[PDB]
């Protein structure tokens, strides 16, 4: 008997498909993730700087207060 | 045979025009290509140092 190369076909690797696949991020439902960020954004921002004010004017209390300098 | 690389525009009206948009006014489509060498950052790199290690060959 004589042996040469042999064949071989189980499944054929399966040629020409498209892996590629949309993930995570839709459209709409980053948007609101977005503008969500934002909202949140802006406001704990601003608490912060209304925090500020209370500290604002008592810095500037010391100049008035001290006059024999 | 006819393959054809021309999509013939997959944007129509409201649903497929705004996720169309999405990425090009942000990015997303970068980010996920961004994560595309993430993943191979992850897997071991099939290199050999010469002086030790040898490569394969033939009879």
């Amino acid at each position: 008997x004589x042996x040469x190369x042999x064949x071989x076909x189980x499944x054929x690797x399966x040629x020409x498909x498209x892996x590629x696949x949309x993930x995570x991020x839709x459209g709409y439902s980053m948007f609101a993730v977005g503008i969500g960020a934002l909202l949140f954004g802006y406001w704990s921002m601003m608490k912060w700087n209304r925090e500020r004010r209370r500290l604002q004017i008592e810095d500037f209390e010391a100049r008035i207060a001290l006059m024999p300098l | 045979t006819y393959k054809y690389v021309n999509l013939r525009e997959p944007s129509m009206d409201m649903k497929s025009v705004t996720d169309r948009a999405a990425q090009t006014l942000l990015w997303t489509e970068l980010i996920r290509g961004l994560g595309m060498t993430l993943s191979y950052l992850f897997r071991e790199p099939a290199t050999i140092n010469y002086p030790f290690e040898k490569g394969p060959l033939s009879p």
